[PDB]
RNA sequence: UGGUGGCGAUAGCGAAGAGGUCACACCCGUUCCCAUACCGAACACGGAAGUUAAGCUCUUCAGCGCCGAUGGUAGUCGGGGGUUUCCCCCUGUGAGAGUAGGACGCCGCCAA
RNA sequence: CUGGGGCGGUCGCCUCCUAAAAGGUAACGGAGGCGCCCAAAGGUUCCCUCAGAAUGGUUGGAAAUCAUUCGCAGAGUGUAA
RNA sequence: CUGGGCUACACACGUGCUACAAUGGACAGAACAAAGGGCAGCGAAACCGCGAGGUUAAGCCAAUCCCACAAAUCUGUUCUCAGUUCGGAUCGCAGUCUGCAACUCGACUGCGUGAAGCUGGAAUCGCUAGUAAUCGCGGAUCAGCAUGCCGCGGUGAAUACGU
């Protein structure tokens, strides 16, 4: 499940249904789902036996769950292995993407 | 085979979104199935599917 | 890979625990059944002597069935061998169950012996 | 009989021509599959062992057997009795519909399914297979329990060496990790 | 050649070949008779397609396990002596281990 | 009871050793236990065989479970030899 | 003079921002200001780019022109009580602008991701009406760099029994 995504929506909004999977979101769901033409539409679970497969072709041509986790693996793992200046904060614990270290710290350190 | 403990198994009709069908047996008279080996990219040779792995790595970054 | 016990192999571990219960003879020789796949036998044996007193089997060119290896028509040997020792007159015999279940058509062999006369 | 007609037509002579044996019947096969829960309610405090009954009977309608703890455990729960995990040691022809539900149906419902277990053989011919999900098998309802367990499935071969058995399973067509 | 017995693993583990028409086998099916903490693996049932592969038989090995001495010693009955926590003779017994060696079986009854 | 007595400890029952190859055979000698428990842990019919080890697996862990070989017994046999 | 640091980071605080949501969230249309700056500058319109912005270029030494469109607010669709069609960090890929150069260390935009939060303890604060609170705008620094600072307007409250 579902017929379009893996662990897709059921009895929920169509734009949020396209906003379910790890990579299918709100803007792109409105974009490629807007190319399919739903707009919620039909707002719960009834798109089509041939429309939902239209989300299998238009909804299937893009990606990506394992490719998003794999690109992140080559990013925090790529720069985590190819260096780096993003690695020492990519796993070192401190703020990597820019912040104060005496700051709120609700990304890595906390309290 | 104990009587009344084992559910009846009518001849199944497996189906798929790609229109592929398979004749087996199940408790249900008909069985729609989201994915089949004839549709799954791994079993179907080496289809590009979505990758195109290694594009690009470990380097290919140039612009003039 | 899976090593299995043959149906002759462990069967004689079930047979000897009957052999520790009965004395072979007592003017009453012991009487076993041999259930093969094809055709099923019957001997009349007794310790101490080890003398097979009288015998036949489903393999017998005299008195064929001719269905040969199925239900109680193959226990004519259960009828025959009791009629065979009936001319020896001996006896109200001891009955070995072999290593098989006294169930039928293994029971039906020894069933055919009783209205052929022999008291057990 | 779709897997059963598969190897009774081509696969068993295909290994004979790959490398020899006497007596063409001398070919490894599918012997027996032992599905396991192993759960024991973690750790007996559910109390529903018997929740694993409803979860298991729709993989295949074979009635299961809860495996009783054959030892007392000093570090956890409990002493013997109070069984730990269910079990179906299925065989025969229901065997050859369990595997058709695996390869082309439920094994791609493992999410990241590509190929697996280069080394999970027991050394001399058994094939072990751990399972971590239970939306996998088709007649499991998503309307039902929605609780997460794990499984083993132990495929048993006939070959003396898993050399012959691994090459058997590739003539079966088993997707391995390469 | 199969079945059932009797004899201390000298009968056995292990290695290696060879046999299947008949017999014992695997093998095939599960409607029946009946079984599984489930299930025709087993147990039960009726059948004959495939087989020496396994069982089982024969044949070679002494790697292992076993049997097993003779001689000689430890110990020891019975005397006798002492330097007496022990030791010495004499008479008769005699171990254990090891070893020379044997052996990977005989003897039946019934059935073809 | 006693290596004078007192204080300590023991008084009866089962097992072992001391016990000298039958069987007994002592000491305030050396070890354990016993004043119960099982409506089945009894009787019978009919099945089946352990412990540990390795190999691989589900949260699985040095170990609960699950499969293939090993495994004459290194397991159990209510409670202790 | 180059590079670095002032930006580090188990931890405690200080002041603010944005939230925890239906008097709300997303969209469509309409309406209302005041103030200041702009020649080493503001930049109109036109086209391009979702986008941030790019191109050229009329005009303005400025009560004329530009910054400029205000936003909260009003009228319809819809979300419906849930960590969510709320909220927004973190972090990844992809672009723009600034600069000798944006990795330590500028911001903005795209797609994705969607922490924690469901009105916050003892205690503590500011507040007497165009005030509190709240919604936006402009400017000093300044190539870039505001959630601060200084001004500007918009919606429009309750209570003061008494010492």
């Amino acid at each position: 499940a579902r017929i379009a995504g893996v662990d897709i929506p059921r009895d929920k909004r169509v734009v949020i249904s396209l906003t379910y999977i790890f990579g299918i979101g709100r803007t792109t769901a409105q974009q490629v789902l807007k190319e399919a033409g739903v707009s919620e539409d039909t707002r719960v679970r009834d798109l089509t036996e041939e429309e939902l497969g239209k989300i299998r072709d238009i909804i299937d041509k893009l990606k990506v769950e394992g490719d998003l986790r794999r690109e992140v693996s080559l990013n925090i793992k790529r720069l985590i292995e190819i260096g780096s200046y993003r690695g020492i904060r990519h796993r070192r614990g401190l703020p990597v993407r820019g912040q104060n270290s005496k700051n709120n710290a609700r990304t890595r350190k906390g309290p | 085979m104990k009587a009344g403990i084992h559910p009846n198994f009518k001849k199944a009709t497996v189906k798929c979104a790609c229109g592929n069908e398979f004749e087996t047996g199940s408790v249900k008279e008909e069985v729609r199935v989201e994915i089949c080996s004839e549709c799954h990219p791994f079993y179907t040779g080496r289809q590009k599917f979505a990758s195109a792995d290694g594009r690009v790595d470990r380097f290919n970054k140039k612009y003039g | 890979m899976i090593t299995k016990t043959s149906k002759n192999a462990a069967r004689l571990k079930r047979h000897a625990r009957v052999r520790a219960k009965l004395s072979g003879t007592a003017e009453r020789p012991r009487l076993n059944v041999f259930r093969s796949n094809k055709h099923i036998y019957a001997q009349i044996i007794d310790d101490v002597n080890g003398v097979t007193l009288a015998s036949a089997s489903t393999l017998d060119k005299d008195l064929n069935v001719e269905s040969t290896g199925d239900t109680s028509a193959a226990t004519k040997v259960g009828e025959l061998v009791a009629k065979r020792a009936a001319e020896k007159g001996i006896s109200d015999v001891v009955f070995d169950r072999g290593g098989y279940l006294y169930h039928g058509r293994v029971k039906a062999l020894a069933d055919a012996a009783r209205e052929a006369g022999l008291k057990f | 009989n779709r897997l059963k007609e598969k190897y009774n037509k081509e696969i068993a002579p295909a290994l004979m021509t790959k490398f020899n044996y006497d007596s063409v019947m001398q070919v490894p096969k599918i012997e027996k599959i032992v599905i396991n829960m192993g759960v024991g309610d973690a750790v007996q405090n559910a109390k529903a062992i018997d929740s694993a009954v409803e979860e298991l009977t729709f993989i295949a309608g074979q009635k299961p057997v809860v495996t009783r703890a054959k030892k007392s455990i000093a570090g956890f729960r409990l002493r013997e009795g109070m069984p730990i995990g269910a079990k179906v040691t299925l065989r025969g022809e229901r065997m050859y519909d369990f595997l058709d539900k695996l390869i082309s149906v439920s094994l791609p419902r493992v999410r990241d399914f590509r190929g697996v277990s280069k080394k999970s053989f027991d050394g001399r011919g058994n094939y072990t297979l751990g399972i971590k999900e239970q939306l996998i098998f088709p007649e499991i309802d998503y309307d039902k329990v929605t609780k997460v367990r794990g499984m083993d499935i132990v495929i048993v071969t006939t070959a003396n060496t898993d050399e012959e058995a691994r090459e058997l399973l590739t003539q079966v067509g088993m997707p391995f990790q390469k």
